[PDB]
């Protein structure tokens, strides 16, 4: 499926965990923001593209990129 | 033929070479095609 | 399998000679089932009955003088009604010896009689030399088919002017077959490009 | 006997009626995706309808494609 | 009071049992058809949908066509419905070498639907022995179509 | 949660018409989820399939084919009726699997009990470049 | 009770709502007369095989395209042709 | 997981149709294939290559044999003002009977098309003159293309 | 010949423009500066921050093979009309009628396209209607091009899913199914199709008319 | 032990006073080691020539009787034109995926393809103004002479 | 024969005018690929290069391919 990473620039806000429909992101405890907190992604496979989780990021740069990659059932979103 | 043989075709050529590539060979290239796309 | 068609040709892996007439050539792979090749050659062989008999069908009245040299039913004694008397008796016939070769393999016999060894003979070398003779008269009858080229010369005919001039009298050049000697020219570079390829192929 | 103003006339209504029917098709989906609440529409009308989208759109889809076949390919 | 519902008490499922499926006519009609029966070896499937197939697609070809015109010849142009046959056969054969892979066997999903076993046509022998008996019966229904276009009497 | 509650059968489904859009051929040859949650009262929720169906007081449980579908019927419910619910995948074996909420305190949480993945220690813009990265297979991200 | 873990080949769709399972449809011998007939047709390599024998039918047919007279091999017409295509020139 | 795109398992386990038709787009990228090296990446340039070369001579050794078979080559020598070149013959079932008298050009006992690749001029500039040079030119072409 | 050698100016610099604005800002830009970590020929990079569609170097190419069909178009209407003026020994039809866009349309489109749609008419036929019908084919493969270049996926994958619950919830066509499932073109393919029968029209359109207004009056 | 060195001619082609930074150092390293930019200085000389082609063939016929031939000349020069187009396009294509694949900054720091990609903005906005007077004017003075 | 030509090609055009604006609105609220189209909005670009691509998912964007058809019918 598509590659998820999470850069050190995050600021721990949790809006794409709020953001993802597929629940593929998690919040972490990290000790480099004030908030003590980092988004993590352990259902990669879970990941379908929609790039919601870019949208909600605020910082700049992004701090979680979505780099699309090979289809499966599940990536392709197909119900059939 | 006569004097001229090196590639002179014979006069049924095109009613028998159009017949074949244009519904023979789309054929069996079709049918070995989507037998190589399937497993 | 150990004679082999041109020189020393590797023969094909589905070929292991378990075939009585492996001659170690079978080009494009067109047989390599297990099941498929047995019925290609019980075909084989049944060619070669109904060509040997053919060759010898057209011998005999050719070497005689009689009409039909080229083309048959000059008078005849039964019209198109014979015919329908023909493929009956045949379907027959053909329905009992599929029905037979199901059961057995290497249908050889006459209506329904599984095995047909009337004469007792049949061993190996008598396979053998069936599939031989059957496949020298496949390639006989084509020469009297290609009469053609040669026009009015029948079979024996086209003999007895070979005879006459044996140097302007040949496929070569007394016919009107030039292309013949580019096959025997790509007949003969085909067996080095094999050799060629499969060595280049290491 | 005033060919102008008669086909000018034609044209210009016909081309405010269509434009006026995809406004229709355009405010019943600005409907239901505001105005609709699924607590007043139970087994209603427009209830079923929603529920048996699938097959009205592959009708439909049908539909289309035969008479695109039939009156196109004449 | 409604004619429609769900099927089996589940209603999550896209299938929605409407008064089209409901109706026994309809439901008694499609099960006594050639395809549905599982029972009948599938030769037999094979020869009935083959023979049905092949006379209808004879007519709109015999009707409509290059050599429509030309009375004796018009007879004739059916036969390329025997050549229409021979494509659908041939494509027929190509479906069955693909869909039930020899890697893919029975594809999972014994199928409950009230107490009755799988269909053998969804086998891989199965497909081929369909493909036969479709080939024997487009082959012989054109051929009847032709036979029977000539002796119709009064037609 | 404090353990997986496991997905048991002879659950109150919701009432609910014959819908159209769901559980196809996929949802019986490869896989299929399935959603439980508890209601407190009788109300009418709206599926993501159709129309709306009423809610069974008790458990509930209801069957999806993609696992968007179990995830929009679950920030549904959790933000228009305040509800706690937790779906489970299903495989053509009958394999049930756990999926919302894993850790089960909710995926928006810290709780301290999980450890991050996929994470570049890097910022964005660090990234090596394409050139760099040649018939190795991997991407600069990837890196 | 909606849903089922180990009965799942009839919770979920895995239905036959159109087949009947019988072993008699047509009479006896009829079945015989066409088991023989589609035996030798029955694998895939031998229909396959069929039809590519029977895929010289088009170029045979074409070949006996004399009876339909084709406007292809009748003629072109001396009298008539377009070899005064153009007014610039007489042919070209 | 079929096994069509053999240079790309990310296709290969793709369970749709989008591994059909990006097989057939990712088929040259010889750069972004499973298991590319340098080394190897050049030797299948190296031969693609000469698979292009052989294409572009039997595709010039066609045309020769084409105008040697239904082109009036020998009748355009002798007038290159007034006559018209001949591409080659038509063969279509499907024409009808004024078709067929329509489509006949340039002096042809059969339907032709005029050709318009300006290869008649060439030809009789560089020094063919015969329905025969262009014959045994068009084998030596399809020779060179085997090679 | 000044005006259309300005024009053919403008077409020159408007390709290079797009060519090499898609080649140097290929790797990164302001709204994506890891636009080199991405590829060469991606979708986009979600509606987020405004939206970027088309936002690859194999987009900007996609966009600039127009205008390269544009230019091209420009440089051989003008050939084709000087030389179509010039061989009819009418010189100063061109030269005073060639200023005006309209004069372009009549004298050019509108004359020389007499004897190409006459190829076949209910009163017959002739050897220039091969060329009418393909004149009417390149018109057909551009309108089927400008379908996969307005129309964009997603309204097309909902299509594509109502098909297939027709085909499973169907009798007597239950029984077949596809090895592969059926999904819709990806975004990049709908750009490279719909590239490809615009190309095609405009290529075929232009040589039909081309040969038989050549053709059809001259030798 | 005779002649040139390509990596020597382009090493030693750089300007004093500073006009071109590092000139052509490793131009040779970046143009070899790479085959995008092979292939895109392929397609802009074969794309170039092919337009040389067809402006000389209808000026300068070189084949006998082909003047007189009108629809032969038509049918050159717009095939001729088509592909030169085409490849001219794919040229710069080519130039932009080897911008993505094989470009290392670090290599070529400072030269001439290093030295052209830090006033991309005053490059592409030179070329909007070009183009924005050409379209402007031209379909100016056509509306108006219409 | 040539107006019942014409007339099968308006009754074509009138079919896919209706197939594209009803789909619109049958699946404004949330269909089966995105479930939760209702939340999204009616005016809304797509739903990211998710699922293959969702470009023009949105009830506006099949008004805005229905005035195309409109357009091509009258
Ligand atoms: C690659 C260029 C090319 C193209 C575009 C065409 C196109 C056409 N040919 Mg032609 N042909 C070609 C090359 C080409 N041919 C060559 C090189 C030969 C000599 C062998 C022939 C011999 C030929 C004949 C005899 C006839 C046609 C005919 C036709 C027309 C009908 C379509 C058809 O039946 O295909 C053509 C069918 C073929 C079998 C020819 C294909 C040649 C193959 C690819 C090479 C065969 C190998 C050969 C032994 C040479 C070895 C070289 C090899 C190692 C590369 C069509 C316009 C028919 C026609 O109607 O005339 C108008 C016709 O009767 N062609
Ligand atoms: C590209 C090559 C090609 C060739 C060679 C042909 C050839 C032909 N086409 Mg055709 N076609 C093509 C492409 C081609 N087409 C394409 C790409 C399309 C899509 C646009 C079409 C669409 C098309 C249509 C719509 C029609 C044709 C028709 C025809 C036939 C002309 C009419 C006729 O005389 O009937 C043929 C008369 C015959 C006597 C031929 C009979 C021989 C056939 C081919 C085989 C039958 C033998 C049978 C299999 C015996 C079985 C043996 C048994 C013992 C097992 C002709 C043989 C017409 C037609 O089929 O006529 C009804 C017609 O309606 N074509
Ligand atoms: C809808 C568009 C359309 C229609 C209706 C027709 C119709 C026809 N064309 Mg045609 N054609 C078309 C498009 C169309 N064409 C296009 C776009 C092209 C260019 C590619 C051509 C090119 C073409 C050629 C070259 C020729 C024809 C010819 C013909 C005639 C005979 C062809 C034939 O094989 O008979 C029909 C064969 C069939 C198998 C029809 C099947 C009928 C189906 C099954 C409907 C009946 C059952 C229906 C589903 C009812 C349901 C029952 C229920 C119980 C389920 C025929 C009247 C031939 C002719 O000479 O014309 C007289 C001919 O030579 N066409
Ligand atoms: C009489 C004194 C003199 C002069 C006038 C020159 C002049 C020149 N030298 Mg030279 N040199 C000299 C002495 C001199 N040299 C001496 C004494 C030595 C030691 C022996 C050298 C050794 C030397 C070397 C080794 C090299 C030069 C080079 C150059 C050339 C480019 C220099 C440069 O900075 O590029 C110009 C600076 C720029 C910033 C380029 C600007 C780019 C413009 C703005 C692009 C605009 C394009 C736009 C689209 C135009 C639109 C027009 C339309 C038609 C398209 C230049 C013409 C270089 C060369 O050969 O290049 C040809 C080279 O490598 N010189
Ligand atoms: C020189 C030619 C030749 C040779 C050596 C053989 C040799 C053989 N044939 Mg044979 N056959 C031939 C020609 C030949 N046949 C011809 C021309 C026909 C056509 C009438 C037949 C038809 C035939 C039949 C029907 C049978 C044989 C069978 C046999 C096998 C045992 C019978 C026998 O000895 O004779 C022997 C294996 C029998 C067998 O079963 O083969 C194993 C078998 O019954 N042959
Ligand atoms: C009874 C008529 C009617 C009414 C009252 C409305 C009312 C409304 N529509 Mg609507 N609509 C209608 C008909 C109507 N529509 C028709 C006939 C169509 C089909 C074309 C549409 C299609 C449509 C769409 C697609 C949308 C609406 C939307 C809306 C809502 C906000 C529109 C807005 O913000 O205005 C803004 C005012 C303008 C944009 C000015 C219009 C400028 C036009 C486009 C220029 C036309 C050029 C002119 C004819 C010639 C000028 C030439 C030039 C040289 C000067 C609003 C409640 C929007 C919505 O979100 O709904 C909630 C929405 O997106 N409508
Ligand atoms: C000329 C350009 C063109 C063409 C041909 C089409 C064609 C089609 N569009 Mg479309 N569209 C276009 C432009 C075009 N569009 C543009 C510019 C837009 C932007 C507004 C759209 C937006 C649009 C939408 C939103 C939709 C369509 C839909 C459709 C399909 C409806 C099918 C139907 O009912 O009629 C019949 C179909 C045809 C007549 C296709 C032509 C087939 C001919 C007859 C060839 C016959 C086959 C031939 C003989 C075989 C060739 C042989 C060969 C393989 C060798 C159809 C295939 C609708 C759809 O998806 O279908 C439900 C749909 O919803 N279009
Ligand atoms: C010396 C010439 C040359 C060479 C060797 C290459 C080589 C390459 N190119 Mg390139 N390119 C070229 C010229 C060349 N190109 C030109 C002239 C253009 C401008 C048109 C392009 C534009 C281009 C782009 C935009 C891209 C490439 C890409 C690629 C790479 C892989 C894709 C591929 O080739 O798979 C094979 C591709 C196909 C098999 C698709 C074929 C479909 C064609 C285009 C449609 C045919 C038209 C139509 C069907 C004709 C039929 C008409 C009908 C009426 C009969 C590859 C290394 C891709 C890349 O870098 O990877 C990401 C990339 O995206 N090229
Ligand atoms: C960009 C393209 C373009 C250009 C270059 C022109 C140019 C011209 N057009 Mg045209 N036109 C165009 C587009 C264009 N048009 C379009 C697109 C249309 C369709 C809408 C038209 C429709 C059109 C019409 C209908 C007409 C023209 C006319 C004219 C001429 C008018 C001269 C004038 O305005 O008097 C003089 C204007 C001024 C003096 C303005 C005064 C500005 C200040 C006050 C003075 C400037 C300072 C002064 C010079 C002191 C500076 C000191 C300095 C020395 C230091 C002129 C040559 C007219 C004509 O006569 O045709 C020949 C006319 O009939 N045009
Ligand atoms: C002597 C003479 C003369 C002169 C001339 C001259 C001076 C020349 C030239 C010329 C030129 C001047 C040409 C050119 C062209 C060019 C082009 C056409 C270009 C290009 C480029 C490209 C296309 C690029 C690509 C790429 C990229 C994008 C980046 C980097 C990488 C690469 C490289 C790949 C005159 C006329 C006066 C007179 C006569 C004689
Ligand atoms: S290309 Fe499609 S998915 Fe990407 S931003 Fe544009 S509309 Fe959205
Ligand atoms: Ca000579």
């Amino acid at each position: 499926a598509h590659v998820v990473k999470i850069y050190d620039t995050c600021i721990g806000c949790t809006q794409c965990v709020r953001a993802c429909p597929l629940d593929v992101l998690e919040m972490v405890p990290w000790d480099g923001c004030k908030a003590a907190q980092m988004a993590s992604s352990p259902r990669t496979e879970d990941c379908v593209g929609c790039k919601r989780c870019e949208t909600a990021c605020p910082t700049d740069f992004l701090s979680v990129r979505v780099y699309l990659g090979n289809e499966s059932t599940r990536s392709l979103g197909l119900a059939y | 033929a006569t004097e001229g043989y090196p590639f002179v075709p014979p006069d049924w050529a095109p009613a028998l070479f159009v017949p074949l590539t244009g519904l023979v060979l789309p054929a069996v290239g079709m049918a070995w095609a989507f037998t190589y796309i399937q497993k | 399998l150990p004679a082999i068609p041109l020189a020393d040709v590797q023969s094909l892996s589905y070929l292991d000679g378990h075939l009585p007439g492996d001659m170690g050539f079978d080009p494009l792979h067109l047989g390599s089932g297990v099941l498929s090749q047995d019925w290609l050659r019980y075909a084989e062989v049944v060619h070669g009955r109904w060509a040997m008999l053919g060759v010898v069908g057209c011998l005999t009245p050719e070497a005689l003088a009689m009409r039909g040299t080229i083309p048959p039913e000059r008078g005849v004694e039964d019209n198109q009604t014979l015919l329908i008397i023909e493929i009956a008796v045949f379907s027959f016939l053909e329905s009992k010896r599929y029905e037979g070769y199901k059961k057995t393999g290497e249908g050889g016999f006459i209506n329904s009689y599984p095995f047909d060894p009337v004469g007792l003979n049949s061993p190996k070398h008598a396979v053998n030399e069936l599939q031989q003779n059957g496949r020298l008269a496949m390639l006989a009858f084509l020469g009297f088919a290609s009469t053609a080229a040669v026009n009015g010369q029948g079979p024996i005919e086209s003999l007895q002017t070979h005879i006459a001039d044996p140097a302007h009298n040949n496929v070569f050049t007394s016919s009107v077959g030039k292309e013949s000697c580019v096959f025997v020219a790509v007949l003969s570079i085909l067996p080095m490009l094999i050799e060629a390829n499969k060595a280049l192929g290491k | 006997t005033d060919y102008g103003t008669q086909l000018s006339l034609f044209t210009h209504h016909m081309w405010i009626g269509g434009f006026c029917v995809v406004g229709a098709g355009a405010h019943a989906a600005i409907f239901m995706v505001r105005d609709y609440d699924p607590t007043n529409n139970y087994n209603n009308l427009l209830d079923r309808v929603i529920r048996h989208r699938d097959a009205i759109i592959s009708h439909l889809n049908w539909v289309s494609i035969f008479l695109g076949f039939h009156s196109f390919g004449l | 009071q409604q004619v429609i519902q769900p099927l089996n008490g589940d209603p999550f499922v896209g299938m929605l049992e409407t008064p089209v499926t409901s109706a026994p006519i309809v439901a008694n009609y499609l099960s006594n058809l050639p395809a549905y029966r599982t029972g009948v070896a599938p030769n037999l499937r094979g020869v009935e949908i083959g023979l049905a197939h092949g006379f209808l697609l004879a007519g709109p070809f015999i009707k409509l066509g290059p050599l429509r015109d030309v009375p004796g010849t018009a007879e004739v142009v059916g036969c390329m419905s025997a050549a229409l046959v021979l494509i659908l056969a041939l494509c027929l054969s190509l479906y069955g070498n693909a869909a039930f892979q020899n890697q893919p066997s029975m594809g999972k999903k014994t199928l409950s639907g009230r107490p009755l076993p799988q269909d053998p046509l969804m086998s891989e022998e199965g497909w081929a022995k369909f493909a036969a008996g479709f080939t024997v019966g487009g082959l012989s229904g054109v051929a009847w179509a032709y036979i029977l276009t000539q002796v119709c009497l009064g037609r | 949660p404090w353990k997986q509650p496991e997905l048991d059968p002879d659950t109150p489904s919701p009432i609910f018409g014959g819908s159209t859009g769901g559980l196809l051929r996929k949802a019986q040859v490869e896989e299929f989820y399935v959603i439980t949650w508890e209601s407190p009262k009788e109300q009418i929720f709206e599926m993501p399939t159709g129309g709306a169906a009423i809610m069974r007081k008790g458990p509930n449980l209801l069957k999806f084919a993609r696992k968007e579908q179990c995830m929009a019927l679950t920030t549904q419910l959790r933000s228009k009726f305040r509800q706690t619910p937790c779906f489970y995948r299903v495989y053509a074996d009958g394999k049930v699997q756990y999926l919302h909420p894993k850790d089960g305190v909710y995926p928006e949480k810290v709780n301290a009990g999980r450890v991050g993945v996929n994470q570049n220690m890097r910022s964005i813009g660090k990234n090596v470049d394409p050139i760099k990265v040649k018939f190795t297979g991997s991407a600069p991200f990837e890196i | 009770k909606y849903f089922d873990v180990q009965d799942l080949e009839n919770t979920t769709g895995a239905w036959d709502l159109y087949g009947v399972d019988e072993m008699k449809r047509y009479p006896g011998l009829q079945e015989e007369f066409f088991q023989r007939a589609t035996d030798a047709v029955s694998r895939r390599e031998a229909l396959n095989g069929f039809v590519a024998l029977s895929a010289g039918v088009a170029s045979i047919a074409l070949f006996g395209k004399g009876a339909s007279t084709l406007e292809l091999p009748i003629g072109t017409k001396g009298p008539r042709m377009e070899k005064t295509e153009n007014g610039k020139g007489g042919i070209l | 997981t079929k096994l069509f795109p053999k240079f790309s398992q990310g296709l290969a386990q793709d369970p749709s149709t989008r591994r059909i038709w990006y097989g057939l787009a990712t088929a040259h990228d010889f750069e972004s294939h499973d298991g590319m090296t340098e080394e190897n990446l050049y030797q299948k340039i190296f031969a693609s290559h000469f698979g292009q070369l052989a294409i572009i001579f039997l595709w010039t050794s066609g045309n020769l044999f084409h105008v040697a078979w239904q082109g009036n080559f020998e009748q355009w020598v002798t007038d290159p003002i007034h006559v018209r070149p001949i591409a080659h013959a038509i063969w279509d079932p499907h024409f009808g009977q004024p078709a067929v008298e329509a489509f006949t050009r340039g002096g042809a006992s059969g339907p032709v098309n005029i050709a318009t690749s300006g290869v008649y001029q060439w030809w009789y500039t560089i020094g063919l003159r015969s329905n025969q040079e262009l014959y045994v030119s068009s084998v030596f072409l399809a020779l060179v293309s085997a090679v | 010949d000044f005006l259309v050698h300005h024009a053919i100016a403008l077409g020159l610099h408007t390709t290079t423009l797009i060519l090499v604005k898609g080649a140097l800002d290929a790797r990164g830009s302001k709204l994506m500066p890891d636009k080199k970590d991405f590829g060469y020929s991606f979708p986009c990079d979600g509606p987020g921050r405004g939206g970027t569609c088309d936002i690859s170097a194999y987009d900007a190419f996609y966009l600039a093979v127009f205008w390269m069909l544009n230019t091209i178009g420009w440089v051989t209407f003008y050939w084709h009309w000087k030389h179509l003026t010039l061989w009819q020994g009418n010189v100063s039809q061109f030269d005073e009628s060639s200023t005006y866009l309209m004069g372009w349309l009549r004298d050019y489109l509108w004359l020389n396209s007499s004897q190409l749609i006459n190829g076949y008419n209910p009163f017959g036929m002739n050897s220039l209607s091969v060329w009418a019908w393909t004149f009417l084919f390149g018109h057909l493969v551009y309108a089927t091009g400008f379908m996969f270049l307005i129309s964009w996926r997603g309204y097309w994958q909902e299509l594509i899913e109502t098909l297939v619950w027709a085909h499973e919830k169907t009798p007597l066509a239950n029984l077949v199914y596809w090895k592969d499932k059926p999904v819709a073109l990806s975004i990049v393919q709908a750009r490279l199709v719909g590239l490809a029968h615009f190309s095609v029209g405009y290529i075929f359109t232009y040589a039909a008319f081309l040969i038989a207004s050549t053709a059809g009056r001259f030798g | 032990g005779i002649g040139h060195r390509l990596e020597a001619i382009l090493e030693a082609h750089t300007p004093p006073a500073g006009g071109l930074g590092a000139g052509h150092k490793g131009l040779f390293h970046t143009v070899n080691n790479s085959l995008h930019f092979q292939l895109g200085l392929a397609l802009a000389s074969v794309g170039t020539i092919t337009s040389l082609v067809a402006q000389h063939m209808y000026s300068l016929p070189p084949y006998a009787y082909l003047a007189v031939d009108f629809t032969t000349q038509a049918s050159l020069y717009t095939h001729h034109q088509y592909i030169a187009g085409f490849i001219m396009c794919g040229a710069f294509a080519h130039g932009a995926i080897f911008f993505i694949r094989d470009y290392d900054p670090e290599q070529n720091k400072g030269n001439v393809l290093a030295r052209v990609l830090d006033h991309k903005e005053a490059i592409i906005s030179h070329l909007s103004w070009v183009s924005l007077f050409l379209g402007f004017h031209t379909l100016g003075l056509y509306v108006h002479n219409d | 024969t040539s107006d019942f030509l014409v007339h099968h090609i308006h009754a074509f055009t009138i079919h896919v005018t209706v197939l594209i604006l009803l789909k619109g609105v049958l699946f404004a609220r949330s269909s089966r690929l995105i479930p939760d189209k209702a939340n999204l909005g009616f005016r809304f670009p797509c739903d990211g290069p998710g699922r293959g691509g969702t470009c023009q998912v949105s009830a506006w964007d099949h008004v805005f391919l229905g005035l195309f058809w409109m357009y091509n019918s009258l």
